[PDB]
């Protein structure tokens, strides 16, 4: 769905090029074009990640959500942000000083609940009750009960 | 010959532990990995009940 989507958003072209030429790797020729899930170990070598044998294996394990012993392309884009993180530019803390201030309506210097509910039912994607606390309890690293500044930048970077 | 079959045997032995080496290393490694995730867990419930106790 959405996450892979967005993975392909967020790679850009002269690195999406390189991801699909090495993942080709996974087929060997005149097969069925399946993409086998045990060739990726040796694309994340290949397009300059430097991961152990625990790592590559790691990676195994975390696709295949259906059993079928492939990986898609689109697949593959997300299991490498999340080993290797290439995003699109990622932007700066600059850029999201200015975009903090915005949900910080009351210049508090943090985003409590009420704003990060406002800020995103105001996009029209409909907010449902344990929306919400999902993304605060996932920027806030200390367990303080709102996201603030560092820990806003640190939650969305990566994000467009 | 019996050196020559002292090869084969152990050589294929010697693979055979080879093997059994080779499988006692993805073991430990599972296991080790398990215990980095099992101590990584620790760390975070052991950070957590600090970050608790604290609380």
């Amino acid at each position: 769905d959405d996450i892979y989507k967005a993975a392909v958003e967020q790679l850009t072209e002269e690195q999406k090029n390189e991801f699909k030429a090495a993942f080709d790797i996974f087929v060997l020729g005149a097969e069925d074009g399946c993409i086998s899930t045990k060739e990726l170990g040796k694309v994340m070598r290949m397009l300059g990640q430097n991961p152990t044998p625990e790592e590559l294996q790691e990676m195994i394990d975390e696709v295949d959500e259906d059993g079928s012993g492939t990986v898609d392309f689109d697949e593959f884009l997300v299991m490498m942000v999340r080993c290797m993180k290439d995003d699109s530019k990622g932007k700066s803390e600059e850029e999201l000083s200015d975009l903090f201030r915005m949900f910080d309506k009351n210049a508090d210097g943090y985003i409590d609940l009420d704003e990060l509910k406002i800020m995103l039912q105001a996009t029209g994607e409909t907010i449902t009750e344990d929306d919400i606390e999902e993304l605060m309890k996932d920027g806030d690293k200390n367990n303080d009960g709102r996201i603030d500044y560092d820990e806003f930048l640190e939650f969305m970077k990566g994000v467009e | 010959d019996e050196s020559e079959r002292g090869m084969k045997v152990i050589e294929s032995r010697a693979q055979k532990d080879e093997e059994k080496m080779e499988i006692q290393e993805i073991q430990l490694k599972e296991a080790k990995h398990i215990a980095e995730d099992a101590d990584r867990k620790y760390e975070e419930v052991a950070r957590k009940l600090v970050i608790i106790e604290s609380d």
